[PDB]
């Protein structure tokens, strides 16, 4: 969990 | 001490869970359980439904006469046990909820039955056809079928709403031990800021920030205190802490408390009351002036928050810190917001450091995520929405092949409000 | 008349909403501003910042000086008009809300800045190096930068949430016109029924509707009135619903409508009230027996819902077509509910009606759709979850091709509570 | 709009 948003290259899986 | 020390998110967020306590418990009527989380496993004093209950309307039949003509001998009333035995050749009358005589035991709707005869007519049917041979137990609703006397029907950490108060009114619990709720005092600082009410004055503004607070966390339903505007200087900020430490678990504070200024209210907080200062700096856009202490005192423990006087600032650190460390005091087993997954209205440059901006979700007609449009770098660029935003887009920092973000792409965002 | 009109979902939906009327108007204090419905174009009265005012901590300095040694004449304080001018050759100190002084046009930031001189040290600084030719106007907010005086700060229609109630502080617009609420006043109907409190009695059980159905509308923050419990009676259901109708906006009744049954209350509408009975039954699992009315008395018009007593079926129907209708009243511009997209849990035999679950949406690390958790088909079978049901799964009418779902499937669900 | 739940088939486009 982490409340700092990720890339949307994270989102690949 | 001294410039004091400079966290990430993550850490911050971290800290203030664990730094937070749960509050103690308190008995309510079942009534007042909205939103509250249970402190005790809820048991059933009856087994429900108490009495075995027609599944249907139609027929309290004896499955052994089979498909026969039938005298019906009356009918089952709801809310009253019935007095008669249906013997063989007899059936009686029965609606859904109504509890099954005596001598049936199965249901035949009534789609598998045909009206023989009626008493002239006066509303009364005397014989049925029953088209059906049924089975033994058909179509009805033995005792205990939903609930069991004994059995747990609410266990503890069970964050209730309208539902759950309604199961707790069906086993007759209407008194109930339940988890405190947090009271929140919220006081604003500053030199420049004026009461809402109060017209403008050179050098000053009126202050916004107390009641967009105020307003946040009565949203999640606690209860709250205003402590009002207090003068930026150490002996009206400790007389303000100290009201809010007495009559509050929690204190909110906004204002002044950036690279220049932290300094009054740190020095009170650090000097005067002995709070233990776990952050003052948090790696972050917006609200890097970010304050988290605590206070033991007399066995319990006060939480102090100081936030950003910037208004996007103070909202945004409202929703990440308070809001989660007042869904914890509360009772709530797992106190982290949902976020959710959406596409990006815009481009947006990404930042070196994580960045949080207020959005409106929208969900458009077959797909699959919402699109999130970003709203919350609010006051000289605001293109108005008849909706209020109902979350934050969290944006990641800056990275050597991401260093801006396209229309589409998909982005996190937590939910901040009612969808 | 007679067997009532049988009507689709969507036909009766429109039905709601097309017969509901939007409530008039009242004036309240801008802190009972929450989930109202702005009735006005708001408009600022002054220019925010009212003040040109330094965007950093650093120095008013003059650009024409360029990046020489200066002489500090002061600080600009919050709250505090400037008395002094700034000449050529000096500078004076500055926080990121602080007044612009009258000599300066730029605000240099204090990193590109060195302290040259320092009176001894009783806290105070004398001369910087400016290191940098600043440009006319930088860093600085100039008046009316944010809001503009006379500007359309918030428009009419405007559904209002912390940071438009933050916005009315800032703009000092502290009465506001805004929508209505409705009163909801509830009952139960039923002979078979109890109170909460009491305990039970042969043939009996206990109310649960009318606290699940006043919790659900207490939770969109809508006042309520209890009825309490009418027996299944033309003279006490006349009586009754003459209470709600002089003290309320929408009555809302639960208990014994389905095909048996309907009667008492659908003929006190229809011949002692007069009420138009718009639909008495719905082609939906659960629920099909719900009946909308509506009593246009006095130049008023109230609206009646008559739900199942079945709990789920109540529960369900409330969030359907009672919550979009009470939405509509109280002003809101679109008062449809949010659909989203979610995966199934679990495989599901589709039924030839439209039906709806109560169910749990949860999402998953890093994954575009939630996962719905049907839970609604409560009672016998209940998994206990420690969250409340925050959606409806809604399910298709099952189709020659389409005669089951599997986990796994994207499906729409209704958003009803707070994710 | 509909407030009847549409068939994973309909989510296809």
């Amino acid at each position: 969990f982490s409340i700092v948003g990720s890339l949307p290259r994270d989102f690949e899986l | 001490m001294s410039p004091f020390p400079l966290t990430s998110m993550d850490k911050a967020f971290i800290t203030v869970l664990e730094m937070t306590p749960v509050l103690g418990t308190e008995i309510i009527n079942y009534r007042d359980g909205m939103g509250r989380v249970l402190a005790q496993d809820v048991y059933a004093k009856d087994n429900l439904p108490p009495f075995p209950a027609s599944v249907k309307d139609g027929y309290a039949v004896r499955a052994a006469d089979g498909p026969g003509d039938r005298f019906i001998i009356g009918e089952s009333q709801a809310g009253e046990q019935p007095t008669q035995t249906v013997m063989p050749g007899q059936v009686m009358r029965v609606t859904t909820g109504a509890p099954i005589p005596c001598g049936a035991d199965a249901v035949v709707q009534v789609e598998d039955t045909e009206l023989i005869r009626e008493s002239d007519d006066g509303t009364e049917e005397l014989e049925v056809r029953i088209l059906v041979q049924a089975r033994p137990g058909q179509d009805i609703r033995p005792i205990g079928h939903d609930i069991k006397r004994g059995e747990c029907v609410l266990a503890k950490g069970t964050h209730m709403g309208p539902s759950e108060i309604g199961l707790l009114a069906t086993v007759g619990v209407t008194e109930v031990e339940v988890n405190k709720f947090p009271v929140v005092a919220v006081m604003s600082t500053g030199n420049e800021l004026l009461n809402p009410e109060d017209d403008l004055l050179p050098g000053k503004i009126r202050d916004s920030n107390r009641s967009t607070l105020l307003a946040t966390i009565q949203e999640h339903g606690y209860p709250t205190i205003n402590l009002g505007i207090v003068g930026d200087n150490p002996d009206d900020l400790l007389n303000a802490l100290n009201e809010g430490i007495s009559r509050a678990d929690v204190i909110i504070t906004s204002g002044g408390v950036s690279m220049g200024e932290k300094d009054y209210l740190k020095q009170v907080l650090d000097i005067d009351l002995h709070a233990q200062i776990h952050f003052g700096r948090v790696f972050m856009k917006p609200g890097l002036p970010t304050t988290f202490a605590t206070l033991d005192i007399d066995g319990v423990r006060k939480i102090i928050f100081a936030l950003p006087g910037n208004p996007v600032s103070a909202v945004v650190t409202c929703n990440l810190f308070v809001v989660p460390a007042l869904r914890k005091m509360q009772g709530i087993l797992d106190p982290r917001p949902t976020i959710i997954k959406a596409r990006l209205s815009c481009d947006v440059k990404l930042d070196p450091r994580p960045e949080y901006h207020r959005c409106i979700l929208t969900w458009h007609h077959q797909e699959p995520l919402p699109w999130a449009q970003s709203t919350g770098n609010q006051m000289s660029s605001r293109l108005m929405s008849m909706r209020s935003a109902n979350g934050l887009l969290m944006l990641p920092p800056k990275t050597e092949q991401y260093v801006e973000l396209h229309k589409g792409e998909v982005v996190d965002v937590m939910v901040i409000g009612r969808l």
